[PDB]
RNA sequence: UAGCGCCGGCCAACUCCGUGCCAGCAGCCGCGGUAAUACGGAGGGCGCGAGCGUUACCCGGAUUCACUGGGCGUAAAGGGCGUGUAGGCGGCCUGGGGCGUCCCAUGUGAAAGACCACGGCUCAACCGUGGGGGAGCGUGGGAUACGCUCAGGCUAGACG
RNA sequence: CCUGGUCCACCCGUGACGCUGAGGCGCGAAAGCGUGGGGAGCAAACCGGAUUAGAUACCCGGGUAGUCCACGCCCUAAACGAUGCGCGCUAGGUCUCUGGGUCUCCUGGGGGCCGAAGCUAACGCGUUAAGCGCGCCGCCUGGGGAGUACGGCCGCAAGGC
């Protein structure tokens, strides 16, 4: 839980077309592309973890969402490696708007994850027995993780809410503290807790949402040693 | 003239007991005791949502039918609740019960209000000694309510100040049933009233 | 506890080929006479089932109403689209002067005495939108000296 | 030319609060100052100072917010709700201590300037005097 | 002695019969072409009551001439454009005057009326007594922040 | 050749000399008018051919005024951004025209588009405001009757206000 010279990434990213918002956290800007003042991204790292540990070692439910498919792999693991659920492939409108709706979802995907493994497998022709094959096949793809929420998250970690702006906005709206790795295009504004710092570069995407999890843990006190996404790092 | 006709009826439309007969209105009769729909050949059917103009028209002319006063004064009264200091409603409620007839009415000399009227118009009433024949004549705080000499005698006020004997009277009242007579100690509150009107209706009925 | 109110409910109509396609829409207010009030519109095929909705909508959004010895704490004027509402407080014994949907509302918000005026379109819907926006811009002294203590 | 260098002022202060700004500089004028003073004391504006911009005198206005809200548009509530301009060249407003208004049955203020210096409403009603009426704020 | 208006919505009060885009109603929206809570009648109902309706007229609602309190891209509304007279408006600092403005005192502001209180006629209407407020203006004294005027200064407007 | 406006740099000179602007005066597309000139092409009117139920039109062949110049007059318009002028304040992105700079960009004036806050009935507007404000002018006040009647002023007239 520490480490400031971490200049190994983030910084510097995005071309010069921001959001001046986010201009209190920026740098200069060195052959285009703003450089974020990292002095800062630090002190947002100490006082967002600080949100994090104390609802992380209070039993907190945090949904992490990160689609942005550069960085869609370091996401589900580090959320894996934890309780945390996550939203991986594609967010829908409703996971916490519609919730109780999308729910049903999940609420029939382990539902098939039973007939998948009893006597009725083998039950229709192959035509009310295909429709039901793809049935599965997509919820197990986009419910993966949304999988263990049960209720609205306690908080909400994303890592681009520009992108992950439809999320972002259903938080707010219900209240869920926003937890975000954000940079120079995006609204700080709206993100509850920031972590100021490059929104790509899976290898900065990693430094990040990996020592969150391990606060995560560390809180949680099962501490544990290195994570195995730094091989997805390459 | 006020009124004069079919009472226990305006009962029924208002849909609650107003006591314009004093005893019956007790009996198993008041109709309103069995047979609580409006009168006319529609009372039955059931009835559709009323505008929020039906109900405070509705909720004046309760209030309004209880004492017999026309339209005319009702209304004057209000309008001098409404000038007057203090809290309109209240007020409005405390100048009604300070006309003479109502005070017949509230220290027994009479069964009901109408009755009460004509023993006012009738000379049998008098105050602080003279007689006053005013069914609207405003009584003050301190003033002797009470029946003539020459009235004590009937078999009306005998059968009505007996049936008093030991029956209690208003707070804001005071009555001495061999002396036939009363005094009114202060204007009621509010409390001491406990008419079936929601009085904020009413001063919203004159308000439009 | 809650207290409902219709403000009104209306029949709406959509075209197809084939004829008119009715909805209804439904303005309900929700109050519990001690300061707390809500607004709720909600539409459907039938009006009991829109109502229920526009109750339901209600207590999602609810106003905390600084009531004071029965009025509000002081005026606001609030214009919502072409709708302008009017709030001036006022002594007891006055009542709620107001038109049928700010009075519904402020009734059911537990305001007894108030003064009010409806300026600009007097469409309903855009005069209860109006108002919940006036009571939820009320200040209080407590407010005011939280805002300036700094 | 400004115009009414006050209802600049007025305005400048407005604007920038709108978007949150921290400061807010305007031309200095002794009169100007005069205002600010009070919209410090009243608790309106975290205070202000002079500064020199390009040269020339100027006020740094340091503006007060609410703060961040909860749900969707977390910006602050205003400390500084309202602020208009009242007696206005071409359209003189003075009143008499018996007609200085209430703003906000006294949750706000009205800045007036009397012979007595510039006054809120409160302090004129003190000083039993009354003036031009110069604005609302609240 | 009890009467008059109304019962489609606005707007409180509903059914039968007659009539059949007729006869008729009608403040606005509208109602009648064979099921009319809208026509005429009746039963019943609402409202008010020695009255109740109608017509006319004034203020209101009408922030619908907007001072309080409106507007003008497409709803009604920017002048075809410029130059410019009167007029309206006027950057920063200092000082004089004190016209506007503000303050105190005083005069004036008849009676009646209006408001408050008490009182006379059995009540009330009506009347009596007493009380309080009051803009405007005159006079005397005072203040000087803003507006104004005079004087000096400045350079951020303007012009060169 | 003669002449207007205007932008940038330097910061040099004056020292609030400013903004707006009832009336006034000037300018003001097309058509039209007067005198004279001009007249290739085009083309109201008109003369014909065709189409059609008819075709006082659309298509085709001709064709005068006019369209062109001078001088005088007329003064209108969807004379439009259907958006009066000036000033200050309120994210940015991108394209572009023109100037200065330490010129993979900064700064100034202009032309576009998208868009912060905000505005708006909505459409939309958004540092070229329809935002937030101050100053001055002009103008609206339901539709038809009617831009008519009358009167006045202007014009040769047509007509204009
Ligand atoms: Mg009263
Ligand atoms: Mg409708
Ligand atoms: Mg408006
Ligand atoms: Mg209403
Ligand atoms: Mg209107
Ligand atoms: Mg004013
Ligand atoms: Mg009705
Ligand atoms: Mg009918
Ligand atoms: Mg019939
Ligand atoms: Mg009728
Ligand atoms: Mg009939
Ligand atoms: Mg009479
Ligand atoms: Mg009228
Ligand atoms: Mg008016
Ligand atoms: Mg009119
Ligand atoms: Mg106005
Ligand atoms: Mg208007
Ligand atoms: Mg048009
Ligand atoms: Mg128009
Ligand atoms: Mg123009
Ligand atoms: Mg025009
Ligand atoms: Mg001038
Ligand atoms: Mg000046
Ligand atoms: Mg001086
Ligand atoms: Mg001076
Ligand atoms: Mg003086
Ligand atoms: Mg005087
Ligand atoms: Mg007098
Ligand atoms: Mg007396
Ligand atoms: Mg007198
Ligand atoms: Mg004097
Ligand atoms: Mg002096
Ligand atoms: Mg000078
Ligand atoms: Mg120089
Ligand atoms: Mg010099
Ligand atoms: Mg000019
Ligand atoms: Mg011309
Ligand atoms: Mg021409
Ligand atoms: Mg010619
Ligand atoms: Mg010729
Ligand atoms: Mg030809
Ligand atoms: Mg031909
Ligand atoms: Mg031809
Ligand atoms: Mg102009
Ligand atoms: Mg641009
Ligand atoms: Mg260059
Ligand atoms: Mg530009
Ligand atoms: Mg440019
Ligand atoms: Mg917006
Ligand atoms: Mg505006
Ligand atoms: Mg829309
Ligand atoms: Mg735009
Ligand atoms: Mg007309
Ligand atoms: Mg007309
Ligand atoms: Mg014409
Ligand atoms: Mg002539
Ligand atoms: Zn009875």
């Amino acid at each position: 839980v520490k480490e400031l010279l971490e200049a190994g990434v983030h910084f510097g990213h995005e071309r010069k077309r921001w959001n001046p918002k986010f201009a209190r956290y920026i740098y200069a800007e060195r052959n285009g592309i703003h450089i974020i003042d990292l002095q800062k991204t630090m002190e947002e790292l100490e006082r967002t973890f600080r949100f994090i540990e104390d609802l992380a070692m209070r039993g907190g439910t945090i949904l992490f969402v990160g689609t942005k498919k550069q960085a869609q792999d370091i996401v589900r693991m580090e959320a894996e490696r934890a309780g945390m659920p996550y939203v991986n492939q594609r967010w829908l409108g409703g996971m916490l708007t519609n919730f109780k709706t999308i729910s049903q979802r999940v609420h029939r995907l382990e539902e098939l994850e039973a007939l998948f493994a009893s006597p009725e497998i083998e039950e229709r022709p192959k035509k009310e027995q295909v429709r039901l094959k793809h049935e599965l096949e997509r919820l197990q793809k986009y419910l993966s993780g949304f999988r263990l929420l049960k209720r609205l998250p306690d908080a909400i970690f994303v890592v681009d809410p520009t992108k992950e702006a439809i999320a972002v906005r259903e938080a707010r709206k219900l209240f869920i503290p926003v937890i975000a790795l954000a940079d120079t295009d995006s609204d700080p504004d709206l993100v509850d807790y920031i972590i100021p710092g490059n929104d790509d570069a899976i290898r900065s995407i990693q430094l990040i949402l990996s020592r969150a999890v391990d606060l995560i843990i560390q809180a949680r006190g099962g501490v544990v040693e290195p994570s195995p996404s730094y091989a997805l790092v390459q | 003239g006020r009124y004069i006709g079919p009472v226990c009826r305006l009962c029924r439309r208002e849909g609650v007991k107003l006591y314009l007969k004093g005893e019956r209105c007790y009996s198993p009769k008041c109709a309103m005791e069995r047979r609580p729909y409006p009168p006319g050949q529609h009372g039955q059917k059931r009835a559709r949502r009323p505008s929020d103009y039906a109900v405070r028209l509705r909720e004046k002319q309760k209030l309004r039918r209880i004492y017999g006063i026309s339209e005319r004064q009702f209304r004057n009264l209000f309008e001098e609740a409404s000038k007057k200091k203090g809290v309109t409603g209240s007020v409005f409620l405390g100048l009604l019960e300070s006309r003479l007839d109502n005070v017949v009415y509230r220290l027994g000399f009479a069964v009901s209000r109408r009755q009460a009227r004509q023993l006012v118009r009738h000379g049998h009433i008098t105050v602080n000694g003279r007689r006053v024949d005013l069914p609207s004549y405003r009584v003050r705080p301190g003033d002797e309510i009470a029946v003539a000499e020459k009235s004590r005698n009937l078999e009306l006020i005998r059968q009505n100040l007996e049936a008093m004997k030991g029956r209690k009277v208003g707070p804001w009242l005071s009555l001495d049933v061999e002396g036939m007579k009363g005094k009114f100690l202060r204007l009621p509150d509010r409390e001491d009233l406990a008419l079936p009107v929601n009085e904020q209706l009413v001063i919203e009925f004159y308000s439009r | 506890d809650f207290e409902e109110k219709m403000i009104l409910i209306r029949r709406t109509a959509r075209m197809q080929a084939g004829g008119r396609r009715f909805r209804f829409g439904a303005l309900v207010v929700v109050g519990d006479r001690q300061g707390r009030v809500g607004l709720g519109f909600g539409k459907a095929p039938e009006v009991p089932l829109a109502v229920q909705k526009a109750g339901y909508y209600a207590r999602r959004n609810m106003v905390e109403v600084p009531l004071q010895n029965g009025t509000i704490p002081h005026e606001i004027e609030v214009e919502f689209g072409a709708s302008k509402i009017v709030l001036k407080p006022a002594a007891p014994g006055t009542g709620v002067i107001a038109g049928a949907v700010p009075r519904a509302i402020l009734e059911l918000a537990g305001v007894t005495d108030i003064l009010t005026k409806e300026l600009g379109s007097r469409n309903p819907i855009n005069i209860a939108y109006a108002t919940m926006e006036a009571l939820r811009q009320l200040r209080t002294k407590a407010d005011v000296e939280r805002l300036r203590k700094g | 030319m400004l115009t009414d260098p006050i209802a600049d002022m007025l305005t400048r202060i407005r604007n920038a609060t709108r978007v949150y700004k921290e400061s807010t500089d305007v031309p200095a004028s002794r009169f100007k100052e005069e205002i600010l003073r009070i919209l410090a004391r009243e608790g309106f504006i975290k205070g202000y100072e002079r500064v020199d911009v390009d040269g020339k005198p100027y006020l740094r206005v340091y503006l007060k917010y609410g703060p961040r809200r909860q749900g969707p548009d977390p910006r602050p509530e205003q400390v500084i709700h309202h602020i208009r301009r009242i007696s206005k060249p071409g359209r003189r407003v003075y009143v008499g201590v018996k007609e200085i208004p209430r703003v906000r049955r006294g949750l706000g203020i009205a800045i007036l300037s009397t012979s007595k210096g510039v006054l809120t409403d409160r302090e004129a009603r003190k000083l039993g005097v009354g003036g031009e009426l110069i604005c609302e704020v609240w």
